[PDB]
């Protein structure tokens, strides 16, 4: 039985740790990846195409 | 550019190299047979052939068994590993942890990437079967309502002296495993039936005749003769 | 209307040769998988005297039957050296795969072992070699043509000689190796049905013992409806009765298989995935 | 976040009968084949039965071959067991247990020791 | 107590859920309506890389985007020239059955491990100019699932055990121990400033684990079945994970929740694999279907597909200047792409 108490306690623990923190506000946190994507896209071979003259892999 | 044709050279060097020993592995690796060995902790797996790794050879075939020992009782990863397998053999003591070992069974059988593997099915300790319904309370009926309305396939070789008992009972065990594979073999994967004693040497050909009939199926099967 | 007719034939089963033999190389060219399996190999060998039987043999003979006299002049021989070697070609790669389907079958773990790249390419080679050698010497040193336009009279002892060598043997081996598959065919059979009746039994198969019929019934019914009219005529022919617009018919059966060959040979679902990628199809 | 609660459970007379109850959130339900499970006390967990996604397709152990009753509803996403004529074998906590991918035949881990996607399960004692 | 300290359990996880709704402006799909579509990406197959007898099981890039290394479930472990397509090595295992690999950001090391429950690395620049394993890191008690390098000296792995850990190599000690997954833990990723990382595991949860104090940060549980895949968006804010229940998802880090969900009714496969490319712009996942697909991050469109493989797609990448993505699969061959 007590190995099964200590188990749940172990997760009111973690779950009381985590529950604490600040959260960003979700509009403030989609504007920034938002922002992070069009500050790179004009590096992102992937989402940019490149020239034969650039790729390696030409 | 010489530079570069040095390096050039020095990669090309490498992979020659390199290509030659995978061509002498490639041939080791298809004369090879690996097979996965599975049963619960009752099933007497470790003394069926005479990670854990058991090499043997019959008639010049390089057999290659392997039992994943050392691991958690959900396998649903782990097992995935084996897509590629030449044989799964299943071990079961035939006893109730029967019902559990049809559950395993099934879902070895059913899986995704186990849909192309056959089945050697190992019903072993039939010599404890035979005692435990030559004497005992015919529990099995208690376990399987269904022992009352079976009864043995016309087809059924009994051993010299064994009573019509242990027939019925091997020949019923036997059956549900074969129910499980039929209902959904699709001809793509097949169920070998045996029984066995933890004093049979005879599993080592048992287990090279299945693989004839495996990879003959399988032949059979890519010039549409199944 | 039968010169009409005869000319519509001959150009939609000469077009019929070539696509079908084609997609075949065509598709071992693109798709790394088709080229990977040894048994593949045969298929393409296959298919390449096929595509010769296509390229350098049908097309003459359908000019010259369409104009009813041969028009080529000095290229007879050479004709002569193409349809005999193309025919043998594909005789005895029909053979080759029904050798390497029966040691498959037969013994599958040696088969594993032995059918090496080397093994097919010896096999393959003999074939090719053997109709290259049964056609251009027999030909270049004139002892094909008759004991006294491209008539194509035959000498008795190169009519039955070559007729045994490129057909009569291959055909004892497709027989024999066929009836094995079918014993081995119908002993898994068996064993399959006794185990899914077990399983019926304690729940209280002629549909796939069937399949293997009808394919064997295909792979050697085939063969033998184009082939063995042509090869019974090439020995009766020299030995001598039959009328030539009759016997004509007879050479169009044998080089019908050309055409036939993809369906029977390069049909696995790998294929016919490779055929409709490829074509754009599905 | 997967999960499922397990309802009804308790003391009841042998030769009685029972309903448990689950309910499920966190998964789009009709996709999953769906499970009961059980442990008797100081013994391994054990299957009872399945129900496949659409319901069309069920299994029992031989020990609960018409005794039990399984079923489904894939608008109110809960599963249930409708017991009859209960033994004092019995006896178990029953767990509410779910395969572990959507669309799929095989179940392997729903009677694993630890397995992340199985309810708190309910008590029954089968005694007077 | 034990019913006292589940409905306790029970009272904060209605509590952090109502924390994360207090949090939830507005989904990101409608954050990035202004923003232009990527339209059809075409990528095509720049190399095929081929010389796996088995199943490629596992992939790493080099930081030099030039080197990367694949594993296979006959014994072997190689690692390409993706620009000329060369071998460079072709190291045997012990095992055969690898279920990971990784390469050092360095390049002096690779790392690799499976169902023997060992992580076993690899020395690429030894003075005897030969490669053999440096050390085994045995002490996991279930298959080694993935691993990933900070650097020569330190690796952190994941395992079937339910736990990850941290290993010092030169020690061939756990440093620490992650261990509140309930189920396999199957895949890691590191953050950019790496002083964090994050694991899912054949539970619906991921966690974001602090390296230096041992603990997770933060348990995220909106999957629905195992997560099989995993990583970081490139500023370190956000990640991308794959499960068995089809879906891709985006969560952020700072706002403690999803942001999108990738899908369609048309795909009934288990992710296997996950990776954005360089400006976070596109997230690339790979299925049991035997394809990837390219999925607008800030939208959820398919952007476009990768499909090269004749079996599953067991790994994917992408180079760390963003220049191709990789793509390994249960035939035996990796794929190239850009
Ligand atoms: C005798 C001459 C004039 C005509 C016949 C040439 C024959 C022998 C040639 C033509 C096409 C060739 C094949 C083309 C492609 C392949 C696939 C490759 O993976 C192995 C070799 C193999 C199987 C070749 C074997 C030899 C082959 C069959
Ligand atoms: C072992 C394999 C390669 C043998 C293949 C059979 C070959 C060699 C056989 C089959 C047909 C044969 C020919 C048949 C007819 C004649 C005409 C005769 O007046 C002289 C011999 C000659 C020219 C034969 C030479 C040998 C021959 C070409
Ligand atoms: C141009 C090609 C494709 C034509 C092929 C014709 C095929 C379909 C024909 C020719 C001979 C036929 C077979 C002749 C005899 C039997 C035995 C009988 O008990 C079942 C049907 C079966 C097995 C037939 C199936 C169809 C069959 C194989
Ligand atoms: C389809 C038949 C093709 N040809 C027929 C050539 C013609 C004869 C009359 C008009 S056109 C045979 C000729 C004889 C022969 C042979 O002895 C041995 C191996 C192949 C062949 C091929």
């Amino acid at each position: 039985n007590t190995a099964s108490i200590a188990q749940a306690r172990k997760l009111v623990e973690q779950l009381k740790m985590e529950a604490n923190i600040d959260r960003i506000k979700v509009s403030k946190a989609a504007a920034d990846l938002m922002a992070y994507c069009e500050a790179h896209a004009k590096e992102d071979p992937l989402l940019t195409p490149v020239p034969a003259s650039e790729n390696p892999f030409r | 550019t010489e530079d570069q044709r040095n390096e050039e050279k020095a990669q090309r060097e490498a992979n020659k190299m390199i290509e030659k020993q995978l061509q002498k592995d490639k041939q080791v690796y298809r004369a090879t047979h690996r097979l996965l060995l599975l049963g619960a902790d009752n099933s007497g797996k470790s003394t069926i052939v005479k990670i854990f790794e058991t090499k043997f050879q019959v008639d010049k075939v390089n057999f290659h068994m392997f039992d994943v020992g050392a691991q958690r009782d959900e396998r649903r990863k782990w097992i995935q590993c084996f897509n590629d397998v030449t044989a799964i053999i299943f071990v079961v003591d035939s006893s109730n942890r029967l019902q559990e070992a049809l559950n395993d069974f099934k879902s070895i059988w059913n899986n995704r990437w186990l849909r192309t593997i056959s089945v050697i099915l190992f019903l072993n300790k039939q010599d404890l079967l035979a005692e435990k319904v030559l004497a005992g309370k015919s529990k099995i009926e208690d376990y399987f309502p269904e022992f009352a309305r079976y009864t043995t396939p016309e087809d059924a070789t009994p051993e010299p002296g064994e009573d019509p008992r242990v027939t019925r009972a091997k020949y019923f065990i036997r059956d549900e495993f074969l129910r499980i594979s039929t209902a959904s073999g699709d001809g793509r994967h097949y169920c070998y039936p045996h029984f066995t004693c933890s004093v049979d040497t005879e599993n080592a050909r048992r287990i090279f005749n299945d693989c004839r009939d495996i990879i003959q199926r399988m032949h059979l099967r890519q010039y549409e003769l199944l | 209307s039968v010169r009409i007719l005869t000319a519509c034939f001959l150009s939609l089963l000469i077009l019929s040769t070539l696509l079908g033999n084609t997609l075949v190389c065509a598709a071992v060219i693109r798709f790394r998988h088709l080229r990977s399996k040894v048994t593949n190999f045969f298929v393409i060998s296959l298919a390449v005297s096929d595509l010769l039987v296509a390229v350098l043999v049908m097309p003459w003979k359908a000019v010259a039957e369409i104009a009813g006299f041969w028009p080529f002049g000095s290229f007879c021989n050479i004709w002569v050296a193409f349809d005999i070697m193309c025919s043998t070609a594909s005789i005895l790669n029909l053979c080759v795969i029904s050798v390497d389907r029966y040691w498959a079958i037969s013994s599958p773990f040696r088969y594993e072992r032995k059918m090496t790249p080397k093994a097919a390419f010896i096999l393959i080679s003999v074939a090719w070699t053997l109709s290259v050698l049964i056609s251009f010497i027999p030909v270049q040193l004139s002892w094909h043509k008759a004991k006294p336009n491209c008539d194509s009279s035959l000498s008795r002892t190169y009519a039955i000689s070559s007729s045994v060598i490129s057909f009569y043997i291959p055909v004892a081996i497709m027989i024999v190796t066929y009836t094995r598959i079918y014993r081995i065919a119908q002993k898994q059979i068996r064993r399959i049905a006794a185990l899914e009746r077990a399983a019926v039994h304690a729940k209280n198969s002629f549909k796939r013992e069937t399949k293997v019929l009808k394919t064997l019934s295909v792979i050697m019914g085939v063969f033998v409806c184009c082939w063995l009219p042509f090869f019974i005529l090439n020995c009766i022919l020299p030995f001598c009765c039959i009328d030539s617009n009759t016997f004509d018919v007879f050479v169009w059966f044998g080089w019908a298989n050309s055409s036939l060959n993809p369906i029977i040979y390069a049909f696995n679902a790998d294929f016919r995935k490779a055929f409709s990628t490829l074509l754009g199809c599905y | 976040q997967v999960q499922l609660q397990e309802s009804g459970g308790g003391l009841v007379q042998p030769g009685g009968s029972l309903r448990l109850s689950c309910a499920a959130s966190g998964f789009t339900f009709s996709n999953y084949k769906m499970n009961w499970v059980r442990q008797a006390p100081g013994k391994g967990l054990e299957w009872v039965s399945d129900i496949s996604q659409s319901g069309a397709s069920i299994s029992y152990t031989g020990s609960v071959k018409g005794r039990f009753t399984i079923s489904r509803d894939n608008a109110k996403n809960t599963l249930y067991l409708q017991m009859n004529s209960l033994k004092p074998e019995d006896t178990a906590v029953y767990y509410c247990a779910r395969c572990p991918a959507p669309f799929t035949r095989d179940c392997f881990d729903v009677t694993s020791t630890t397995y992340a996607y199985r309810g708190q399960g309910t008590q029954v004692t089968v005694s007077s | 107590e034990l019913d006292q300290l589940r409905q306790e359990a029970e009272q904060l996880k209605n509590q952090i859920r109502d924390a994360r709704k207090a949090c939830a402006d507005a989904t990101l799909s409608q954050i990035t309506n202004n923003i232009d579509p990527v339209g059809r990406i075409q990528m095509r197959t720049r190399r095929t890389l081929r010389g796996h007898l088995a199943k490629i099981y596992a992939m790493h890039w080099g930081t030099d985007s030039r080197l990367l290394v694949s594993a296979s479930q006959d014994g072997k472990l190689i690692i390409w020239d993706s620009y000329t397509t060369n071998k460079v090595h072709a190291i045997p295992l012990r095992s055969s059955w690898v279920m990971t690999c990784a390469y050092a950001p360095s390049g002096n090391y690779v790392a690799c491990g499976g169902l023997d429950n060992i992580c076993s690395i690899y020395n690429l620049k030894t003075r005897e100019g030969n490669v053999r394993v440096s050390r085994e890191l045995a002490g996991h008690t279930g298959y080694l699932s993935c691993c990933r390098f900070l650097d020569d000296n330190q690796i952190v792995t994941s395992s079937g055990d339910t736990t990850c850990a941290l290993w010092d190599i030169e020690t061939g000690q756990q440093t620490t121990t992650f261990t509140g997954h309930t189920g396999d833990v199957m895949s890691l990723s590191l953050a950019p400033d790496t002083r964090l990382f994050v694991s899912g595991a054949c539970d619906a949860s991921a966690k974001l684990w602090d390296v230096r104090e041992g603990m997770c940060r933060q348990t995220f549980t909106g999957h629905e079945s195992d997560i099989n895949a995993i990583c970081f968006f490139p500023n370190g804010n956000a990640f991308a994970t794959g499960s068995d229940d089809a879906t891709c998802r985006l969560f952020d880090l700072r706002a403690d929740q999803e942001l999108m969900t990738y899908s369609h009714d048309n795909i009934i496969c288990g992710i296997t694999s996950v990776s954005f490319s360089k400006s976070g712009r596109l997230l690339l996942a790979g299925y049991d279907d035997f394809n990837c697909n390219v999925w607008d991050a800030l939208k959820a469109d398919r952007a476009g597909v990768l499909a090269g493989h004749d079996n599953r797609v067991s790994c994917l990448g992408v180079t760390d200047d963003g220049m191709a993505v990789a793509t390994g699969s249960w035939d035996s061959f990796l794929k190239i792409w850009n």
